[PDB]
């Protein structure tokens, strides 16, 4: 079977401009395990992108958490852009400060 | 009850790609605390949680070991169901395994669980009794056949009564600071006017542990399960969760909404509103 | 602490 990633973009604490936070990006309900997630600066990939040890939901299927320490300000915008077998181009979720 | 480990295994063939991916981690609820994937450039069990560090050399050596066989076991169960389903061996495929115990808060098996799925569909699973088996599908009973054959739930449960409840009780001991602690979720309801007509009011809960938590809204104390968005309890990176669930509210019936929250590491449970 | 696994 095929299980398409839920995804979530937000931060580890509130947002606040110029203050240093960590951007996350966390990919879940997916399956197979093989998924490739980009945290986005304006639409560039950001390099310094660690992740989480591959586990899974008691439902089996799959989640990852992807996070880099960020410094958000009004005028960047921050976005996870994901590729799964289950999606025919990757999918791009924008950071809402709000989600 | 109050406490469980588990071990999530993930063993994936990549045909033309090598051999396939083996990788395990272990939780004492959820905090993770030790991975091994034989992906690694030199694969052993690791820490990966403080507590679990000051166990010593012949830990590490015992566990890497187990885990390194567990690797072959996989390897070889991938093969034979690959041969169970007729498969091609073009097609990459999942085995994932889960087993564990789950303690009272005296520390007493509470029951054990030893579990399979493959390609995301259960598979096989140990039953409560911790002496029989419930197979999926007829591939499964092959294994439930040789595995009624070999008395491997013996084995298990041996392992599930004795060695699983004994570390628990260990690690539980060794990172009592952090285990046996709970995070009350600092909660907040926030207003999003959508138009003139709609605003969404959104109940958090940040910075809680463990994961398990109940937020819910109600419009007059009438709980607005169909109407409610729940997004999905979702790590912050430093060991706590956050979750928030909002619902689309008339402009000037704000009032008539509470959220409510129940969380393990709160006294009694929340009521909150938005507080302009 | 890890357990055995078997063959399926």
């Amino acid at each position: 079977i095929q299980r398409t990633p839920k995804i979530q973009v937000y931060s580890r604490h509130p947002a606040e401009n110029g203050k240093s936070n960590f951007l996350n990006c966390y990919v879940s309900g997916f399956h197979p395990s093989d998924i490739e997630v980009d945290l986005l600066k304006n639409g560039e990939r950001i390099e310094k992108v660690e992740h989480s040890d591959l586990s899974f939901s008691k439902d089996w299927s799959f989640y990852l958490l992807y996070y880099t320490e960020f410094t958000p300000t009004e005028k960047d915008e921050y976005a996870c852009r994901v590729n799964h077998v289950t999606l025919s181009q990757p999918k791009i979720v924008k950071w809402d400060r709000d989600m | 009850g109050s406490h469980s480990m588990r071990y999530f295994d993930t063993a994936m063939s990549r045909p033309g790609r090598g051999e396939p991916r083996f990788i395990s981690v272990g939780y004492v609820d959820d905090t993770q605390f030790v991975r091994f994937d034989s992906d690694a450039a030199s694969p052993r069990e690791e820490p990966r949680a403080p507590w679990i560090e000051q166990e010593g050399p012949e830990y590490w050596d015992r566990n890497t070991q187990i885990f390194k066989t567990n690797t072959q076991t996989d390897r070889e169960s991938l093969r034979n169901l690959r041969g169970y389903y007729n498969q091609s061996e073009a097609g990459s495929h999942t085995l994932q395994s889960m087993y564990g115990c789950d303690v009272g808060p005296d520390g007493r098996l509470l029951r054990g669980h030893n579990q399979y799925a493959y390609d995301g569909k259960d598979y096989i699973a140990l039953n409560e009794d911790l002496r029989s088996w419930t197979a999926a599908d007829t591939a499964a009973q092959i294994t439930q056949r040789k595995w009624e054959a070999a008395r491997v739930a013996e084995q298990d449960r041996a392992y599930l009564e004795g060695t699983c409840v004994e570390w628990l009780r260990r690690y539980l001991e060794n990172g009592k600071d952090t285990l046996e602690r709970a995070d009350p979720p600092k909660t907040h309801v926030t207003h999003h006017p959508i138009s003139d007509h709609e605003a969404t009011l959104r109940c958090w809960a940040l910075g809680f542990y463990p994961a398990e938590i109940t937020l819910t809204w109600q419009r007059d104390g009438e709980d607005q399960t169909q109407d409610t968005e729940l997004v999905e309890t979702r790590p912050a990176g430093d060991r706590t969760f956050q979750k928030w669930a909002a619902v689309v509210v008339p402009s000037g019936e704000e009032q008539r909404y509470t959220c409510h929250v129940q969380h393990e590491g709160l006294p009694k449970p929340l009521t909150l509103r938005w507080e302009p | 602490g890890g357990k055995k696994k078997y063959q399926l």
